[PDB]
DNA sequence: AGGGACAAAGGGCTTTCCATTTATTTA
DNA sequence: TAAGCAAAGGGTTGACGAAAGCCCTTTGTCCCT
């Protein structure tokens, strides 16, 4: 018996935009299944799928150049390099209102899971932003597409996001049907010989690509299948669809 | 083209389709995977403090490489296998995870540590296909500062910067 | 002993600000309220050019970004939150053993100084620095896990005790010295004038049409948050010939002045953390300097 | 050797004058402000221009904004805010070695002359640049700190001396000379005769419809504030051939008449600051003009 | 038993190499 | 319903450089008298 726990009008600000160096503005769907894992680690409630929509976004910046703060000097190598500004390498930031979705079972009472993510919800960041205002979670509860629809209903006003596949390749298919590239999963290429360097000591590193997919940003209150709008961990090392290809 | 590549061994001497520079100058990491390169596919191009000598025009190894798949016709091995082993002695593996970010995967019962690094030809056909054909909705950025020069040759040559896609949804009224 | 740091540490930023709003009220009914819309204005002016003094008899016309309030009301409302979040000592980057040997030797440092340094700083309007000049009476309204205080006025430069502020000192130290989070709601009111201007924050862009321009929510003037995040972080008076306090910055540079204070005397972060890592004792008003990096996050070279 | 100033040296506005608005009063009574509004009329003139005398049978046609008092009244009244800002040398940006012996080289300048010429700038009503004219008798009222005065006539271009500006004059002279602000909400009343035209500052209009738009806040006839902050610093009276009160710039310059007073004859302020860090002693009334630029602003460039 | 050499390891400062489109342009 | 909808003058400048090379200093490592 699945269950849905809402974040609705969530204020994220100073997140950084840099999904690539390629796909700016909003963060990967690499992000928002990660937070599944994040409080599935962290809290222990285990979350099999995600969807996200955005009530507002913004990137920080003017109409054809968005840009990067005055970068600090925390190197170890500059010691009289302190006196002038900063080396300057970009990473854009943004600021949104967010919906997220989340699938988690739970066999338990409704009055644990609210409190449960709420208290996750002030310790986490939103792809390094930071939650200003959020609404109180509530749980959904639902069976089939008839009662599917009643969590689709209660999302107005949002854009939410379907996937929709890419026909040969990335900048072509973003010229002639003129949408929306972003990534969707990760190319293992070369493994790293020593572990001393990792934040972690024990798991093998790898080297990875930003493989990427076209998208939909779709009125809520006007999708077929909430499937077709929820995203979740794949193979290997990508994300995809319950509700496959729009 | 060989006076220049002998130059270009003499020097650092490393070419690659997939990097970190681009996330962070500091970076020094550089892999050139193989079964991804395809027919158009483009390259990028290092050496230290981004040297080079002109081939009378003005012109560098890059535009050299990379006009119309004029490095394919020496590694698919047309030209010899003296030009095309010399070109082979360039490509190696340099590894450095410093200032790149480092996240996780969920793999197949248990977590996995991997780096995203930055992809050559996404870059170089960013530049010449969102704006040549007409795509009214970007965003344009220079790597780096007011020196752009530090990173690659790719980084060097055009100071136009690269080209992202905008991800701003249409909001509510 | 003897170990070498590590080539690459990172560490989680423990203040997380949010980005202003700004709002125009009268100073009566604070009720009444309307975003300060952020317009483009155009200025004729002279060159004005440092040399170049051949081209210094004409003019240049350019597009500024302005943002005033309207000239019904004469009340600016600033409103934004700060999250504080607990465990500090853990490093995202690094998993101990230098990370551990700093940790414990930071556990009997003065938390909370800092912490009644950050909630002064707040308190005060030093997150501002250009809309409290020249405002005719400030106040502040905090409001943090159901309770709320209300502040007047208060001395930016100097940092004096009183007892309103001490208890939101201890409720954010004790998150501070162990785990946890707590979250604030600030708003600032300031009677500027009639129809005054206001400053948000500028953007770095070289944007051809606009050449100043202010930041923006839809139109709605709005600071940075990383802007709030640097006046709550600007404690540092334990620096040799301190006069002002200055942002925490590993080398004790800020760079709108160009200077460098902490950097290059035996005095900055890196020759601190091999000091406090191999045994030697630090001195007393350093140590809380040292957590002030942390807390305000960072990743540090070899 | 040299002392240069730093490649980064801005110096933030000491005057905040707010945009002023235009409204219809009486002469007899002035309780009744009723707004002057931008109208927008159409004129049908001709094509008269220096070159193309072919053109000079055909008849152009633009729509221009208007602004007049309307028929029932007689008076032109101009309400704005002026907020003099104190912390005079301290660099905003910039600010080191060349914030510092400027401070040390520029504190026994003339403050108080400085703040008579600017708040007789303001009483004498040279900040309207076309209200003047047209107009029988005008009075300027200055309300600061609770008090108010009220000025009849003052010839604008010989800054003669009385008593009701003197005052203020100490005021803003210790206001600019310390720390803090000084608001002078002042009110201007012209008789301007029954009906007659009002000029409010035109906006730039790149490439639209109107050929001449005046300022508009909230379809109300306004003045720019740069305008009235342009007309507070018309006080410069040491040039070559000393003459006209112009405006104070680093190179004395004027866009309408294209050429520059203080430009290439070594006397720029630019000139007269590297002198002055670099230790030569700077006469009476030229550091005047440097301090007057200080509380002007700019960029002090490399 | 301890200063002196043998040499690695950090660290400040010093060049450097650039040349393409400068975008246009908003739903 | 018809005929005709202007001209000049300018449009800012300042910070935003990693890696090789070249010396200078310091402290692991080893030495006898």
């Amino acid at each position: 018996m699945r269950k849905f726990i809402i974040v609705k009008n969530v204020k994220v600000d100073g997140i950084n935009a840099k999904s690539s160096d390629i796909t700016v503005g909003m963060p990967p769907a690499t992000t928002f299944c990660g937070l599944g894992e994040t409080m599935s680690i962290k809290t222990g409630i285990v979350v099999k799928a995600v969807s996200y929509g955005s009530v507002k976004f913004e990137v920080r910046g003017s109409r054809f150049n968005t840009s990067v703060t005055k970068f600090a000097w925390q190197d170890r190598g500059n010691g009289g390099k302190a006196n002038n500004n900063s080396p300057i390498q970009p990473k854009p930031l943004a600021d949104g209102v967010f919906t997220l979705c989340f699938e988690v079972e739970w066999e338990d009472c409704a009055e644990v899971l609210v409190d449960k993510v709420t208290n996750f919800i002030n310790t986490a960041r939103i792809a390094g932003g930071t939650i200003a205002s959020f609404n109180k979670p509530f749980v959904k509860v639902a069976k089939d597409a008839e009662e599917l629809a009643s969590v689709k209903n209660a999302m107005m006003p949002c854009y939410v996001v379907v996937d929709c596949g890419v026909e040969v390749n990335i900048f072509e298919d973003a010229v002639n049907r003129k949408l929306q590239p972003m990534v969707n999963g990760y190319k293992k290429l070369e493994k790293i010989v020593d572990n001393k360097h990792m934040r972690d000591k024990f798991t093998p590193a790898y080297l990875a690509t930003p493989t990427y997919t076209m998208i939909g940003y779709k009125m809520v209150s006007n999708v077929d299948n909430f499937d077709q709008a929820l995203w979740q961990y794949g193979e290997n090392t990508k994300v995809k669809t319950i509700g496959g290809i729009y | 083209i060989k006076e220049m590549i002998e130059d270009f061994i003499s020097k650092g001497g490393l070419i690659f389709t997939h990097s970190g520079r681009y996330t962070n100058t500091n970076n020094s990491c550089f892999i050139f995977n193989k079964n991804d390169i395809g027919v158009d596919t483009k390259v990028d191009m290092y050496t230290p403090k981004s040297a080079g000598i002109k081939n009378e025009e003005g012109e560098n190894l890059w535009q050299v490489l990379n006009k119309a798949n004029m490095f394919y016709r020496i590694y698919s091995g047309e030209l010899g296998e003296e030009l095309q082993y010399l070109l082979k002695s360039c490509c190696t593996a340099k590894e450095d995870v410093t200032t790149l970010p480092q996240i996780y995967f969920k793999n197949g019962e248990g977590y996995d540590i991997l780096v995203p690094i930055g992809n050559a030809h996404n870059l170089i056909s960013g530049t010449e296909y969102l704006w040549e054909h007409k795509y009214y909705n970007t965003f344009t950025q220079k790597l780096g500062g007011s020196n752009p020069q530090n990173c690659t040759h790719a980084c060097n040559k055009m100071r136009g910067g690269f080209k992202q896609f905008n991800c701003t949804p249409p909001q509510v009224e | 002993t003897k170990l070498k740091a590590p080539a690459v540490l990172a560490y989680s930023r423990k203040i997380n600000p949010t980005n202003a709003l700004m709002f125009a009220v009268n100073w009566s009914d604070r009720d009444n309220t309307t975003a300060v819309m952020v317009g483009t204005k155009t200025v004729a002016g002279t060159q004005s050019v440092r040399g170049n003094p051949n081209d210094a008899d004409k003019g240049n016309i350019q597009t500024v970004n302005f943002a005033n309030l309207p000239h019904n009301k004469n009340t600016l409302l600033v409103k934004y939150n700060v999250k504080f979040v607990g465990d500090v000592f853990k490093a995202e980057l690094g998993g101990g053993e230098y990370s551990n040997t700093l940790q414990t030797a930071l556990e009997n440092t003065d938390f909370g100084t800092l912490a009644y340094r950050y909630v002064y700083n707040i308190a005060a309007g030093r997150t501002l620095w250009r809309n409290r000049v020249g405002a005719e009476s400030i106040e502040t309204v905090i409001t943090v896990n159901d309770q709320t205080f209300t502040f007047s006025d208060l001395l930016v430069n100097e940092f004096d005790e009183d007892v309103d502020v001490a208890e939101i000192a201890d409720m954010v130290a004790g998150v501070l010295s162990g785990e946890g989070f707590v979250t604030l709601k600030v708003e600032h009111y300031m009677l500027l004038g009639e129809g005054s201007e206001v400053f948000p924050s500028q953007e770095f862009v070289e944007n051809s049409k606009l050449s100043k321009q202010l930041f923006d929510l839809n139109g709605q003037a709005a600071m940075h948050d990383q802007k709030i995040g640097n006046a709550i972080r600007t404690i540092d008076t334990w620096y040799e010939d301190a006069t002002t306090p200055i942002a925490v910055e590993p080398y004790g540079s800020v760079v709108r002045n160009g200077v460098a204070y902490r950097a290059g005397n035996k005095t900055d972060l890196f020759t601190l953390m091999d000091g406090a890592v191999n045994g030697k004792s630090l001195t007393e008003e350093d140590q809380m300097f040292v957590t002030a990096n942390l807390i305000r996050g960072g990743v540090f070279g070899g």
